[PDB]
């Protein structure tokens, strides 16, 4: 069970999240809705996420990275969490 | 060797006996050639871009037991809902078998 | 016996054309069912049995069928809309039957 | 096959962010499951089910749900909503 910090938060949200505390496998749902909804995903290499000029790329602090690196992933969403 | 000149055919070969099937792809579009199923037969995928654009997937199956065997290849693009999917892995279930 | 979840990842031995029996319990109501990922040297059939007194088991028949080092993966899993809506548009598809003799 | 989708169709397309009032097939199928996951129609443990009665999709397709299984099905009521150029 985690609790996002405030941008996180914001972008859940704006894809249809609700609470304030959540399991990670929700965030990555919400997450996954937000990439897919804004189709910030590259179309020849969709695991390629563009995010240099959307919030999400402020949050990560990337301007773009793959989904195939799992770990870095994990990473950059814990820190924008609290675990509660 | 073996085409798309040969979709949804049957040929018989040898158990220990090699054939090679050339399918044209571009991978440049992200799409490429993969093996979805491979009943009876071993097998390997090549990508050789044409020289002289695209290129042809050799994919070289071998017969591996004698039966009724069956090999179905898809012209894919992996998508961004599969890439996604795997950073929340699915509980599995594994078993080595040695048949005697 | 029959192996469960507590034999995950381990090796076994069966003769060519013997039954071992898989039983891993499962709760379909949610969507998920345990499905054969991959396989190798091994036919199976999959089926559901209620628990008669949540969910039920799983029961994977395996059958040795070509001798050799074998495997079967069998994964939990719930198939996504994404997943469904993809199968509305077909991709390209090259299929040979081969008869091995 | 470019198609021209019928207004209602179109509404449901440009509320995704397509722009334009003529697509191919393809780009009609993508922006209806873009739509479709936005909104999150499809039902969590069938996900092959999607709930429509009181959306704009239920409207136009004239259902209260249908499967995603049954590909003839959509297609038809795809169809009805555009006319091929
Ligand atoms: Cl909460
Ligand atoms: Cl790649
Ligand atoms: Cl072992
Ligand atoms: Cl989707
Ligand atoms: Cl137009
Ligand atoms: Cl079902
Ligand atoms: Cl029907």
């Amino acid at each position: 069970l985690v609790r996002p910090k405030p941008l996180l938060l914001k972008l859940l949200k704006s894809v249809g999240a609700q609470k304030d505390t959540y399991t990670m496998k929700e965030v990555l749902f919400y997450l996954g809705q937000y990439i897919m909804t804004k189709r910030l995903y590259d179309e020849k290499q969709q695991h390629i996420v563009y995010c240099s000029n959307d919030l999400l790329g402020d949050l990560f602090g990337v301007p773009s990275f793959s989904v195939k690196e799992h770990r870095k992933i994990y990473t950059m969403i814990y820190r924008n969490l609290v675990v509660v | 060797s073996l085409t798309e000149d040969n979709n949804n055919t049957t040929i018989t070969i040898a158990k220990g006996e090699n054939k090679e099937i050339i399918l044209h792809g571009n991978p440049t579009t992200g799409y490429s050639w993969v093996v979805d199923s491979s009943e009876g037969l071993s097998n390997t995928v090549e990508y050789v871009a044409d020289q002289h654009s695209g290129g042809k997937y050799h994919i070289k199956i071998t017969g591996t037991q004698t039966g009724e065997g069956k090999i179905v290849l898809v012209y894919r693009r992996t998508s961004f809902a599969e890439y996604w999917n795997l950073l929340s892995p699915d509980r599995t279930f594994t078993l080595k078998v040695n048949v005697q």
